[PDB]
């Protein structure tokens, strides 16, 4: 209807009063329908406990780096002078993204404003300087518990004899490889001239994404042997210095201590995936992490026994999917091969219920600490060593397949203690209902999917997303059509693939008229009972090529805007251009 | 047949397709030669083939991703955002789950239903600034301040930064539901747009239910985007026959 | 008070009403002889 024709209506659905359920929480029953609702309601409840647990310690990191980093940035912002004394002192915050609050002290008698910059605030000279004395002004006469003056650095000039007190603005330009150099250095140069007026104090905090040898090769010369007087640099970035991985990682083995494990694949996996982006990563580690969890108790049953409470629930369909872990059965095996005890095995392995069901909860007593031996090498290289550049995630893996002693000689610098930073640590019966994972490519197909990849497969080859059907062909309208007609659209496409660079779109249009059915489809177009302009144009002794070219530019505009169509050659609109290939 | 082509698409099938054909080799035919057909026979055989093509199969198939409606849920109310790409229209989608499934299960689980803000944004008419306008009526924040407004600033950007740092101090439940149909659409894949979606996503009380189209979508997000998003992918492809977006676009001769 | 954005210190507004002629005394049976007024 017409509702689908403006933007942004807003929809109140309405909705039954109640139907009076427990559907308050999205965990579906498990274990193919047989789960109980008591543990489904525990299970969610277990995981908010986890998650919240997690999240307290993540959010204390994440807003700890704040207060680790106003303490560095406002020491080296102070505290300091130069003999020269007509130089702005200047601070290099490399590798920071524009995300940090800046306090400045008290300092009495003289006012300390923060300017922030922007390369959305900052077109020319002329709105930077006047976005910056009207900021100057503002924190200076809203600061204070009345005429009105020009926004330009004769403010700066009578500032004293304004307020009565001495000016010190400290700048800060927010996206520096992102504003014109041309207009910073220029900003700068309409700066120098504050140095005479004896009661300023002018500093500059750049806050670059980039490298130094980026900014000092587009500023001009003049400029950077003015910057050169007073300059500091501080690497703010959250890889430097394993502090707040070995901080968000560590944290989450205190939430799994014993009732999860992680697995090797997903360790690296994490490893991987943090190393190919380095703007953020204490976000795509928790984003990881959580969605790692999440996968878990929306999956495995066995969530609810990882609090011992909730060992009697121990149902049959339990003891039948605990019987075929993979562990057990080389347990098992180990019972035949070893030595032969014949009416105990013959007990537990399809008889006896009760042997099983009091046997796996012995094995939550142990413990075999990974995470709790890595917090001890971890203190090992931070207080006794002194190290701090290691990696938790990297030695955690190293230390989960076994091939520690490598990573500990990667620095050789601990020859004498490969003996007491050793760990060989062995599997527990039933670990892989009891780990976090990626086996399926679950964390792959929905945090980092191959996007162009799985848009050209599910066009190309289309019967893994549609189904075949064997009953409903005689009550649907094409029952004979979804077997040997491949749906417009996804037939077009493997034209497509198979064509050249530049596509005549009548000769696309016959290879795609002479790979469709004909005396099927001029029998199949009468079949609507009740219009009756569709069945003339089957009277029509030209049927087949005006119901085969509707067809096919449905496809091709629709095509045109999902992207794999160029249309060359405006206010002609009859060769295009194959644009996107598949497998890239 | 009509391509010589030693190699398929790789990057290899690229630098192969892309060579330099003759001028008799080449076949310059026109569609003029095509049969030419008027606007209500497409607009006949066009609504007949939607559905009465695979319309069993592709209802099956959307009874089979019905199931996955609670993860979705779960993944909402866990803080994600949602994004759905896939061949074929989303639409009816996003239509059938937001407004129908969600919505009134957020409703019942905190305790009139949640707002759901549904934004057309195939249509090339889809300003932000009366947009953000409907959102600050389903909200109501309060004004920007002299102090906290700047010198000839975005106030829309610097009130959903206010309402950022409000909704840290606030209980965790779904304020509004936000369903972008064709977020890369021609008038919402510009960046202040972008921005403006990207930060109203950091707020965890509003929950974010997207669908793109295009192909070379994911560019549209930097570390920084892609980092206030937080999507989570979901590939519903269902080869819908999307007739509600192309009376939008030129269907022209 | 406010410190503003920027100043318009030399503007000058003429003595002009913003009501019309409509909304005189609202009644179009009841409009007085418009030639002899004072």
């Amino acid at each position: 209807f017409a509702d689908a024709q403006r933007s942004h209506y807003t929809v109140y659905p309405s909705l039954p009063q109640s139907n009076k359920n427990d559907k308050h929480i999205p965990f579906v029953k498990l274990l193919s329908g047989k789960e109980s609702e008591v543990n489904v309601e525990k299970r969610w409840e277990l995981y908010h406990q986890l998650h919240s647990h997690f999240h307290d310690q993540v959010d204390h990191i994440i807003d700890n780096i704040e207060a680790d980093l106003k303490a560095e940035i406002s020491d080296l912002l102070y505290s300091e002078t130069t003999q020269k004394r007509r130089c702005f002192n200047t601070i290099f915050l490399l590798g920071s993204d524009s995300t940090t609050k800046i306090e400045l002290k008290d300092e009495s008698s003289r006012y300390n404003v923060l300017i922030e910059l922007t390369p959305k605030e900052s077109p020319n000279v002329r709105m930077m300087l006047r976005r910056s004395m009207y900021k100057l002004y503002s924190a200076a006469d809203a600061e204070e518990h009345n005429n009105d003056v020009s926004y330009d650095l004769s403010l700066v000039e009578n500032f004293k004899r304004l307020f009565g007190k001495d000016l010190a603005m400290v700048f800060n330009f927010k996206d520096v490889d992102s504003i014109n150099f041309n207009t910073l250095d220029n900003f700068i140069i309409l700066l120098k001239s504050a140095f005479k007026y004896d009661h300023v104090k002018i500093s500059l905090i750049f806050n670059i994404n980039t490298n130094l040898s980026n900014i000092e090769k587009n500023l001009r010369q003049s400029t950077i042997r003015l910057l050169k007087r007073n300059y500091h640099k501080l690497d703010v970035s959250s890889n430097k210095g394993f502090k707040y991985g070995n901080q968000i990682f560590q944290s989450f083995l205190d939430t799994v201590d014993g009732k999860l494990n992680l697995s090797d694949r997903f360790v690296e996996f994490i490893l991987s995936k943090m190393a190919n982006n380095t703007n953020h990563n204490l976000q795509l580690l928790t984003k990881m992490l959580d969605y790692s969890l999440m996968s878990y108790f929306f999956q495995n049953a066995f969530s609810v026994f990882i609090d011992p409470v909730n060992v009697d629930f121990l149902n049959d369909d339990y003891l039948k999917i605990l019987s075929r872990c993979p562990t057990f059965m080389f347990f098992v095996e180990g019972l035949i091969k070893q030595h032969a005890p014949a009416d105990e095995i013959l007990s537990l392995l399809t008889n006896k219920n009760r042997g099983l069901e009091e046997f796996f909860v012995e094995f939550l007593v142990r413990e075999n600490p990974i995470n709790g031996h890595a917090k001890f090498v971890a203190r090992f290289l931070e207080e006794e060593l002194n190290i701090t550049n290691f990696n938790l995630i990297e030695l955690y893996h190293n230390l989960l397949i076994g091939k520690l002693d490598s990573y500990l000689d990667r620095w050789s610098a601990c020859k004498e203690y490969k003996d007491r930073l050793h760990f060989e640590p062995i599997d527990t019966i039933f670990q892989e209902l009891f780990t976090l994972d990626n086996r399926s490519g679950l964390l792959t197909q929905s945090i980092f999917p191959s996007y162009k990849s799985n848009i050209e497969d599910n066009l190309l080859s289309w019967e893994q997303v549609l189904p075949s059907l064997d009953k409903e062909n005689y009550d649907t309208l094409s029952g004979d059509l979804d077997k040997i007609m491949a749906p417009v659209l996804g037939q077009l496409f493997k034209l497509y693939r198979e064509a050249n660079m530049t596509i005549n779109i009548y000769d696309f249009y016959i290879a795609f008229r002479e790979t469709l059915p004909k005396e099927e489809i001029l029998n199949f177009i009468r079949k609507d009972p009740s219009n009756t302009k569709l069945l003339e144009l089957a009277e029509t002794p030209d049927a087949f090529d005006k119901v085969a070219l509707i067809l096919f530019m449905q496809a091709i505009f629709a095509f045109e805007n999902m992207g794999l169509i160029k249309f060359q050659s405006t206010k002609s609109y009859d060769l295009v251009e194959k644009c996107v290939w598949r497998g890239i | 047949t009509k391509s010589a082509s030693s190699f398929l698409d790789t990057f290899e099938g690229y630098f192969d397709q892309r060579k330099i054909v003759r001028t008799n080799a080449k076949s310059r035919h026109t569609m003029s030669m095509a049969p030419d057909v008027t606007r209500e026979e497409f607009s006949l055989v066009s609504n007949f083939f939607n559905e009465n093509f695979q319309k069993r199969p592709r209802q099956k198939l959307f009874e089979i991703q019905k199931k996955m409606f609670p993860q979705y849920w779960f993944e909402l109310t866990q803080g994600f955002s949602l994004l759905f790409y896939g061949v074929g229209s989303k639409r009816n989608f996003l239509e059938e789950f937001a407004i129908d499934y969600l919505s009134p299960k957020i409703a019942y689980s905190q305790l009139n239903s949640i707002p759901c803000l549904i934004l057309n944004g195939y249509n090339p008419s889809c300003n932000y600034r009366d947009v953000f306008k409907e959102i600050t009526d389903l909200l109501v924040p309060a004004e920007l301040t002299r102090s906290e407004t700047k010198y000839w600033g975005n106030h829309v950007i610097l009130q959903i930064q206010k309402m950022i740092d409000f909704y840290k101090n606030q209980p965790l439940d779904i304020k509004l539901i936000l369903v972008v149909h064709n977020l890369d659409g021609p008038s919402i894949r510009k960046n202040t747009f972008q921005t403006m979606l990207s930060f109203l996503s950091v707020i965890r009380q509003i929950a974010i239910v997207a669908s793109t189209d295009h192909i070379y979508a994911p560019l549209l997000w930097d570390n920084m985007k892609a980092q206030n998003y937080n999507f989570v992918f979901h590939d519903i492809s269902n080869f819908e026959p999307s007739t509600v977006e192309s009376t939008f676009q030129d269907v022209m001769k | 008070p406010v410190i503003r954005k920027f100043t318009k210190k030399n503007v000058a507004r003429a003595k002009k009403k913003y009501t019309p002629f409509s909304k005189r005394f609202k009644s179009i049976a009841a409009i007085p002889d418009l030639t002899s007024l004072p």
